[PDB]
């Protein structure tokens, strides 16, 4: 144990699910498999359910198991995992045919979880992985920790994970996710869309979405020099736009910031707190919008930095006209910083770090699965003894 | 091949249920759900490549 | 160990802590209060309330769940809170798992009436399978490897002093001070009032301020002086005169700076004014002429030990208690507090050697009550605690 | 008799609770340590990944800068 060919990482999210089977060994590659997170559920007279990849003869209903990051249908969710897992087996079993003795003989699974999943959901998933998929080794890695492990392993930090309809804020102290501080706001990328609809009434949804995803949309805090600029439709249609391309991100940025502030203010050990504020981690699709992260930082500074009020400072400098020492405050944060990205994953640098949580998982899985110690995953041994409850003896 | 048999041929053994349990000292008056071990007696495929990015 | 997983709930008078027995920290710490927003409607949770509070909307009002006894007094609201916890935080039917909850040490009287209201809530309403009630000072002490201890809990409602001898709680020596965290909030506010402009029904703003800047101020400005402050002052003065006179630095003149956010304004206190707030906990005769020095924490601790010596030698109980002093509670984390509680105890009992114990980890004392209940829930035998079942209720219901 | 019983019973209740409490506390500390230890190792793993990349990139640039195309 274990073959690197064999490591399987799954990262399921509301819209899609990133998947990878086998680690490259030279450098880590950005996940190439992206499967939409949904399954079809046919209902068979007599009550029971059947699950397929396609609307079978238009008889099945379309189930989207994960919504706003939460599992809303645990049965369709487990069926969706099986569907992924089986597909991978078939694919490899064709290509190579001796696969069941090699690449498919011992498949350890790392499943990236979301803060919102029940213990009940996590146990059921564990049961499913050991009983239905007949897999033997499982790590359930929280998304937040994947984040901090990718980010050159930070003991103290805050994860701001911007989704489409919600943003999660998750403080990490001493490599532990602080559950009672964790929260999400019902606000994300779509907010930008919505802000823009108000500013550009005569546009439609696809036009607005296209602007957001275009080279000329940025958050300010040379394109910025031009009054108007140009970009091209999804359907090739050229669209011109004024100052609106520097708008629409503000309401979201303010909401996130207000939340970050209330959160970090409830970290009880001020020495931990100082560290967290100095390692803000921002992740998610939205964050790839040029200027966004820096704009968000800018706002956290504007709202939360402990520093002398400018008027007060200006008086003191007039007074000294007749050198001014710095006023020291008892509060934190006096320093706010974004955590430093690792620049030595070439493939990741190339594609941006909106999905860096996955790199977290590539690193953890290699660590854990290419070393003897079985301290951080459930094994068959353990499953046989405690069952799904085995899960809680290997939490991080 | 049959998905179920693919699952069966890879990765090579108990089963648990989540059910009512009534502890004893004989038996306490109360119940509670837990993961109990069971006694002796107790669809499709998708094509990657569509989902591969290109 | 046992094949079970419990829900552990602690309803303090200020904070409520909830989570499962299988992990080291609680899933949630939320306020033991709620907003009633008006068709009525009930808001629970730290961010939900702070958001709603900042909205500053009429008709919004904050109400509490736990009286100053540390006991629930609004049981319709308590159910809504429990529902909220089980639905949105633990996310599990209350019917599945055993429940472990806390009560504060009492003199014994309110006990039966409470137990009944809990039956009604746990059974009639929620359908909980079975529950245990642990006594907070007792569990905290056990969680700390101690069977006998003098447990000094400084929370929001005041100080709660509880001698515990060989696993048993001495009820007649149970003592609850009236001055603690919430009191400190009032004083910080009244004193800073003129620098921040400011100088029930207006509960919403009182609450929001207590939960925001006032909380930060307490954690960063206040300190407890090691020795009676009036004496410290006379001394520091008497010394300062000599340094001055001698040639031809008084520590109380150090300044401390707090950025007050709502007005982007610096508030500066000298160290004396920082020491002053907690002095009230020790010498409450310094606010009103209506408080005797005996309502102060020092006399109170002493009173409770002496009432322990009356069991049912004294200079033995005295010796037991004083070699197992436990200092606990959110407010006990204010810098200088342990040392003053110790100095205050040591001088009322000079013949004896005091040894005190305290969780030094910031988080863990704030929730040490919940931590205590947690370590009860992980006890290896069902026989270690009284576990009330639906039965017990049935049988009490008879005549 | 019914006393010698009750007493030893009581003494053992306390003795065993104290035991569980001490064991639980040591388990906290252990989990906390194994956690901090895993974190602090990944930092080292990162450092090695970084050194390896640097060597790789350096060998690449070195050939690139002294050869066409």
């Amino acid at each position: 144990p274990f073959r690197q060919d064999s490591i399987l990482i799954i990262y399921p999210r509301s819209q899609t699910t990133l998947v990878q089977f086998g680690l490259n060994e030279e450098t880590f590659t950005v996940p190439e498999l992206e499967i939409p997170t949904q399954i079809y559920r046919t209902t068979r007279q007599d009550g029971s359910y059947t699950y397929h990849s396609t609307n079978k003869d238009n008889k099945a209903e379309l189930i989207k198991p994960i919504q706003n990051g939460e599992i809303i249908d645990i049965s369709a969710f487990t069926q969706f995992l099986r569907l992924i897992f089986v597909s991978i087996l078939s694919d490899r079993a064709n290509k190579n045919q001796d696969a069941f003795e090699a690449e498919l003989s011992n498949i350890p699974l790392l499943l990236i979880t979301h803060h919102s999943w029940s213990q009940s959901d996590l146990e059921i998933i564990t049961q499913y992985v050991f009983e239905s998929l007949e897999i033997n080794n499982l790590i359930q890695l929280p998304a937040s920790l994947a984040a901090t492990y990718s980010m050159i392993s930070l003991q103290n930090c805050c994860i701001i994970d911007v989704g489409t309809h919600h943003t999660d804020i998750i403080p990490i102290v001493d490599y532990a996710q602080l559950d009672h501080l964790v929260s999400s706001i019902p606000m994300g990328g779509q907010s930008i869309n919505d802000s823009l609809k108000k500013l550009l009434p005569q546009w439609d949804d696809d036009q607005i979405e296209s602007l957001k995803k275009s080279p000329i949309f940025e958050v300010l805090s040379k394109n910025s020099d031009l009054e108007f600029n140009t970009f091209w439709d999804e359907k090739g249609n050229e669209i011109k736009v004024g100052k609106q391309r520097f708008q629409g991100c503000n309401n979201l940025i303010k909401n996130i910031s207000n939340r970050v502030g209330l959160t970090l203010d409830n970290i009880d050990d001020i020495n931990k707190a100082k560290a967290v504020w100095e390692n803000i981690i921002i992740v998610g699709g939205t964050t790839s919008i040029s200027g966004f992260k820096e704009a968000l930082l800018g706002q956290l500074l504007k709202d939360h930095l402990i520093i002398e009020p400018e008027e007060e400072k200006s008086k003191r400098e007039e007074e000294a006209k007749s050198f001014v020492p710095t006023i020291e405050y008892v509060q934190c944060p006096t320093v706010i910083k974004l955590a430093k990205y690792p620049d030595y994953f070439p493939e990741w640098k190339k594609s941006g770090y909106s999905e860096i949580i996955f790199l977290g998982a590539q690193i953890v899985s290699k660590q854990i699965f290419t070393h003897p110690k079985d301290t951080f995953y459930i094994t068959r041994e353990k499953y046989n003894m405690k069952g799904p409850a085995a899960l809680w003896d290997v939490q991080f | 091949m049959d998905p179920q048999t693919l699952i069966t041929k890879a990765n090579k053994k108990e089963s648990w249920r989540y059910d009512w349990y009534q502890p004893s000292k004989e038996k306490y008056p109360f119940r509670y759900k837990t993961w109990l071990r069971n006694q002796e007696d107790e669809e499709d495929i998708l094509d990657l490549k569509e989902f591969d990015r290109r | 160990t046992l094949n079970r997983k419990c829900v552990v709930i602690h309803n303090g008078s200020h904070r409520t802590v909830a989570g499962f027995s299988n992990v080291e920290l609680p899933q949630c710490i939320i306020p033991s209060s709620y907003i009633k927003r008006t068709e009525a409607e009930f808001i629970f949770g730290t961010y939900n309330m702070i958001d709603a509070a900042a909205e500053k909307r009429n008709g919004d009002e904050v109400y509490t769940l736990v009286d100053s006894q540390g006991l629930p007094y609004n049981w319709d609201a308590l159910e809504m809170q429990w529902r909220y916890l089980y639905d949105t935080q633990l996310k599990v039917s209350p019917e599945e798992l055993p429940l472990v909850i806390t009560m504060p040490a009492t003199n014994g009287k309110p006990d039966m009436a409470i137990l009944e209201r809990y039956y009604e809530l746990a059974f009639d309403k929620l359908n909980v399978p079975v529950f245990q009630i642990v006594i907070e000072p007792l569990a905290i002490a056990l969680s700390m490897g101690k069977s006998s201890a003098f447990v000094i809990d400084i929370g929001a409602s005041g100080c709660n002093v509880t001698p515990i001898i060989d696993g048993i709680v001495v009820k007649n020596a149970v003592v609850r001070s009236k001055f603690g965290g919430d009191f400190l909030d009032f004083q910080v506010h009244e004193r800073l009032a003129p620098l921040i402009k400011e100088e029930q029904k207006r509960s919403t703003d009182v609450w929001y301020e207590a939960s925001t800047w006032i909380q930060q101020f307490k954690s960063t400005m206040l300190q407890v002086s090691e020795k009676d402050l009036f004496e410290l002052e006379r001394y520091y003065k008497e010394q300062a005169d000599i340094y001055a006179k001698q040639q031809e630095n008084n520590p109380l003149v150090q300044k401390k700076n707090f950025l007050f956010k709502p007005l982007n304004k610096t508030l500066t206190l000298d160290l004396k004014e920082c020491y002053q707030f907690a002095e009230y906990l020790f010498k409450p005769q310094l606010i009103s002429d209506k408080f005797s020095p005996e309502d102060g924490l020092g006399p109170l601790m002493a009173k409770s030990v002496k009432k322990a010596g009356a069991s049912i030698s004294p200079e033995q109980v005295y010796s037991l208690l004083l070699t197992n002093v436990i200092i606990t509670g959110s407010t006990s984390l204010i810098e200088g507090m342990e040392q003053r509680i110790i100095k205050e105890l040591s001088i009322r009992f000079p013949q004896y050697k005091l040894t005190t114990f305290a969780n030094q980890v910031m988080m863990d004392r704030k929730i040490q009550g919940w931590l205590g209940a947690l370590t009860m829930a992980n006890l290896p035998s069902w026989s270690l605690g009284k576990w009330y079942s639906k039965e017990d209720y049935e049988t009490l219901k008879r005549d | 008799l019914k006393l010698e019983r009750k007493k030893t019973e009581a003494v053992a209740r306390l003795k065993s609770m104290n035991k569980s409490a001490i064991n639980q506390y040591n388990r906290r500390q252990d989990k906390k340590n194994k956690r901090l230890k895993f974190g602090h190792r990944l930092i080292a793993t990162h450092t090695n990944l970084e050194r390896d990349e640097q060597k790789r990139a350096e060998k690449k640039a070195k050939e690139r800068l002294q050869a066409l195309k």
